[PDB]
C-alpha cells in the first residue's frame, strides 16, 4: 500500500504530462483542419488563445 | 467564487479587421477594447501540416471529433483518479506544471514535438499513431488503477482479519 | 467565378503533390547517397585491405 | 529503482550496475517499469544475423512504447551500444524507420552519451546485410557485419558522437547482447 501508491503517483504524473501533450496536439490539428475547410488556399491564419477567468 | 482559467482557440484570416471598430487593428481590440484586460493575448504556432485530401477532409474532421471526445473522456477519468486518490488538491491545482513549468506558460510557448511526431507523414498515419498511443496510455493507466484498487482492498481485508 | 474556385483548389492540390513528392524524393536520394557511397566505400576498403594483405 | 534480468546459465551476461547507470537517459514512462528481458544473445543463440532478426520479432502490440537496447563488447573489452525504440528488421529502401529520440553511449565501470540531434535523420537503417546507426559524411556511426565479425564507428551529424570502439575506424566483435524494455 506504500510502494504501489508511489508507483501510481509517478505513472499518473507522467501520464498527465504526455496525454495532455497529445490533447493539445489533437486540438492543434483540429484548428488546422477547420481553418482549411472554412477558409481558402493559403495558410495565413491568426490562431490566438484568449482566457476569460471570471464567469465571462 | 471560482477563479476559472479557461482558454478559447480562435483563428482568423490575415485580413481580419473589426467592422464594429473600423480602422483599429485586432491586437488593439485585445489590448484596450477587450472586455477590460482580464484576458491575455497569446498566439498558437501551427506547423505547415501537409494536407492529405480535401475529399476525405469531412470524414477526417468527424473522426477527429470522435477521437477528441475519446481522449477528453480518458483525461477526465485520469483527473478523477488523480483528485479522488489524493494525488492533487480537489479545490484547485487540477493541472500540473509540464516540464516543471505552468501549463498557461506552456500553451503560449507551445511548440510541436518534432522529436516524436514528424511532419513528413500524412494526416491518416499521424491520426492513427496518436490514437494508438492514447489507447495504450489509457489502458496502462486503467490497469494500474485497478491494480492499486486491488492492493487497497487487500490492505482492507488484512485490517479486517486483525479485528473482530 | 464558379469554375475558377475549383480550378484553383485543384491547383493548390497539384502544387502540393509536386512539392511533397519533390522533397520526399530529395530526402530519398540524399539518404540513398549516404547509404550507397558509404556501403561502396566499406566494400572497396575491404577489398583493398584484403588485396594488400 | 531496480532492474531484473532473465539469462540462462551462460558464461557472460550484462551487469546490474550498468543497467542502473544507463537507466538515467531514455524517454520517461519507460524508466518507470523496470524488468529487462534478454531478447537475443550471441552465446546461447548462435552467431547468425538472420537468427538475431528472427529472434527479435517486432511484437509491439502488447506495448508499442518499448525501448530496445543493444550492448556490444569490442575486441579489448570496450563496452558500448545504442538505444532504439523500434525493432530491427530488413525493410524497403524508402526511408529510415526511426524516431528522433535514440542515442549512443560508451559505458564502463564512466558513462557517456550522444543524444539525437535535429540536424538530420540518417542511417537509422536495417537490412539483411548490415545494421548501422547514424551516419553522414564518412562511414556510419555504428555498424555490424552480416556475419557479426567486424564493425565500424565514426562521428556523424545524426548524433555528433565520438569514436566508440577501442579500435576506432574498424574492429571485431567478441560478444553481443540485446535487451527489450
Amino acid at each position: 500500500e506504500q510502494s504501489l501508491r508511489v508507483q501510481l503517483v509517478r505513472l499518473a504524473k507522467t501520464a498527465y504530462v504526455d496525454v495532455f501533450i497529445n490533447w493539445f496536439h489533437i486540438k492543434a490539428l483540429r484548428v488546422y483542419v477547420e481553418s482549411v475547410l472554412r477558409y481558402g488556399l493559403p495558410p495565413h491564419f491568426n490562431i490566438k488563445i484568449i482566457a476569460v477567468p471570471p464567469k465571462n | 467564487l471560482y477563479t476559472a482559467n479557461d482558454f478559447i482557440l480562435i483563428s482568423l484570416p490575415q485580413n481580419a479587421q473589426p467592422v464594429t471598430a473600423p480602422g483599429s487593428k485586432t491586437d488593439s481590440w485585445f489590448n484596450e477594447t477587450l472586455i477590460g484586460g482580464r484576458a491575455f493575448v497569446s498566439d498558437f504556432k501551427i506547423p505547415e501540416f501537409k494536407i492529405g485530401s480535401l475529399d476525405t477532409l469531412i470524414v477526417e474532421s468527424e473522426e477527429l471529433s470522435k477521437v477528441d471526445n475519446q481522449i477528453g473522456a480518458s483525461i477526465g477519468k485520469i483527473i478523477e483518479i488523480l483528485q479522488g486518490l489524493n494525488e492533487t488538491s480537489t479545490n484547485a491545482y487540477r493541472t500540473l506544471p509540464i516540464n516543471n513549468m505552468p501549463v498557461p506558460e506552456y500553451l503560449e510557448n507551445f511548440q510541436w514535438q518534432t522529436r516524436k511526431f514528424k511532419l513528413d507523414k500524412s494526416i491518416k498515419d499521424l491520426i492513427t499513431l496518436i490514437s494508438n498511443e492514447s489507447s495504450q496510455l489509457d489502458a496502462d493507466v486503467r490497469a494500474t488503477y485497478a491494480n492499486y484498487n486491488s492492493a487497497k482492498t487487500n490492505l482492507a481485508a488484512a485490517e479486517r482479519k486483525k479485528t473482530g | 467565378a464558379l469554375t475558377p474556385n475549383q480550378v484553383n483548389d485543384e491547383l493548390n492540390k497539384m502544387q502540393a503533390f509536386i512539392r511533397k513528392e519533390a522533397e520526399e524524393k530529395a530526402k530519398e536520394i540524399q539518404l540513398k547517397a549516404d547509404q550507397e557511397y558509404e556501403i561502396e566505400k566499406t566494400n572497396i576498403v575491404r577489398n583493398e585491405t584484403n588485396n594488400i594483405d | 529503482r531496480l532492474n531484473g534480468y532473465l539469462p540462462s546459465t551462460k558464461n557472460k551476461l550484462l551487469t546490474p550496475e550498468m543497467c542502473d547507470e544507463i537507466r538515467t537517459l531514455m524517454p520517461t514512462r519507460i524508466q518507470l517499469y523496470t524488468e529487462w528481458n534478454l531478447l537475443y544473445s550471441l552465446e546461447q543463440h548462435g552467431s547468425s544475423l538472420h537468427s538475431l532478426y528472427s529472434n527479435v520479432a517486432p511484437d509491439s502490440k502488447e506495448f508499442r512504447r518499448v525501448g530496445y537496447v543493444l550492448v556490444i563488447k569490442d575486441r579489448k573489452n570496450g563496452i558500448f551500444g545504442a538505444y532504439s525504440n523500434e525493432a530491427f528488421h530488413p525493410n524497403e529502401h524508402r526511408q529510415y524507420t526511426g524516431n528522433g529520440e535514440c542515442f549512443l553511449w560508451k559505458l564502463d565501470k564512466r558513462f557517456s552519451g550522444y543524444p539525437y540531434t535535429g540536424v538530420n535523420e540518417f542511417a537509422i537503417y536495417c537490412t539483411s546485410e548490415f545494421l548501422s546507426m547514424g551516419a553522414g559524411d564518412g562511414h556510419y556511426g555504428l555498424l555490424c557485419d552480416d556475419g557479426l565479425l567486424h564493425g565500424v564507428s565514426n562521428p556523424c551529424q545524426t548524433y555528433g558522437n565520438e569514436v566508440l570502439s577501442k579500435e576506432g575506424k574498424k574492429f571485431s566483435i567478441v560478444a553481443l547482447e540485446v535487451w527489450r524494455v
